[PDB]
């Protein structure tokens, strides 16, 4: 299969909700080395969001059971071993994505929009490793923090405060501060400024992106309200 | 946990 | 692992929504050859319902795209065939377990109806995707359902969830596979009315499933009318 | 048409 065939098979897999097939198609598209179009970029992001998402969801359930069964020895060991199995899958998925970002996506991102998208993505998949990492953690946390910080600097300089990629990055960096670093105030401060800056310049909303923009602002405020 | 985007 | 460990792993996989893992645990439990408890039977049924269900759902979508651009239509066809092969292997795995272990070891009527309904169900899934082998597959689903139906009407109470569930699926088979909406309606209506007439036979351990299936029986009757 | 389970 050539690029166009793999992209078409990815769209079919998406419709069929076969996200492993979708991810394999887009992985192959990325390994051809050419810069991804906006469409291909979104197909890659959606595919892996769902592939890693099923493992993160399974991990959270099994971890909660493993915690809930402290007094039931047999059942807790069963839960622990299964959580570890899920973790190996989750790590392999994150390592696959971060390898694509480092080998192809980040070096070929010619425009600011793309660079911010892929650095945020790097920040995100290092954050998923950090969610399950328990001595390797500090290094993983630092790699997520460095990707997010670089993306944040470029977005504040090159993008309008209502751009969905700029808002989304502020949302996920904010989640990183709260969940991974346990800095609720630093998380709240980031989400609040992101929200207020966007409210002050709503005239900069594009018809092709206003739905994602307004959605992320609602999410930014939800996190601010929940962490307060 | 705390919702992210996408 | 031992049976009890595999059953515990299956319950964990269920909670994690890892239905392939759940199905592998219960397949291994079944291959030990001992008659399944009611709990184990339900875990096996739920696991494979979800494993085959994902393929049936994917198949419906890709078939609809294939029906509704020459290059794109060939790809849709090839992808449907790939999904169909997975769906077939899943159905054959279940149907092999039923014939090698489950149906010959079912000593009580409750178990026999459960496994014959299951046989009816998995040949119905093959029939959904079969296009000259179809008639034989349809006949296998009809024969399994008919035998289970006869045994349920004789040995079980009209409110029993297994008897109601079987009447619901054989009714679905008549409507979807045999395009007989009037006998599908009669089968569902009699099942519903015979349950309503003997509600004093409801067990506290099974009334929730019973009343749920009655609601489903009436929904199908109302939709097919 | 819905079935059970």
């Amino acid at each position: 299969m050539d690029k166009n065939e793999l992209v078409q098979k990815a769209k079919l897999a998406e419709q069929a909700e076969r996200y492993d097939d979708m991810a394999a198609c887009m992985k192959s598209v990325t390994e051809q080395g050419a810069e991804l179009s906006n469409e291909e970029r979104n197909l890659l992001s959606v595919a892996y969001k769902n592939v890693v998402g099923a493992r993160r969801s399974s991990w959270r359930v099994v971890s909660s059971i493993e915690q809930k069964t402290e007094g039931a020895e047999k059942k807790q060991q069963m839960a622990r071993e299964y959580r570890e199995k899920i973790e190996t899958e989750l790590r392999d998925i994150c390592n696959d994505v971060l390898s694509l970002l480092e080998k192809f996506l980040i070096p070929n991102a010619s425009q600011a929009e793309s660079k911010v998208f892929y650095l945020k993505m790097k920040g995100d998949y290092y954050r998923y490793l950090a969610e399950v990492a328990a001595d390797d953690k500090k290094g993983i946390v630092d790699q997520s923090q460095q990707a997010y910080q670089e993306a944040f600097e470029i977005s504040k300089k090159e993008m309008q405060p209502t751009h969905p990629i700029r808002l989304g990055l502020a949302l996920n960096f904010s989640v990183f501060y709260y969940e991974i670093l346990n800095s609720p105030e630093k998380a709240c401060s980031l989400a609040k400024t992101a929200f207020d800056e966007a409210i002050a310049e709503l005239d900069t909303l594009s018809e092709e992106s206003y739905k994602d923009s307004t959605l992320i602002m609602q999410l930014l405020r939800d996190n601010l309200t929940l962490w307060t | 946990r705390s919702p992210s985007f996408p």
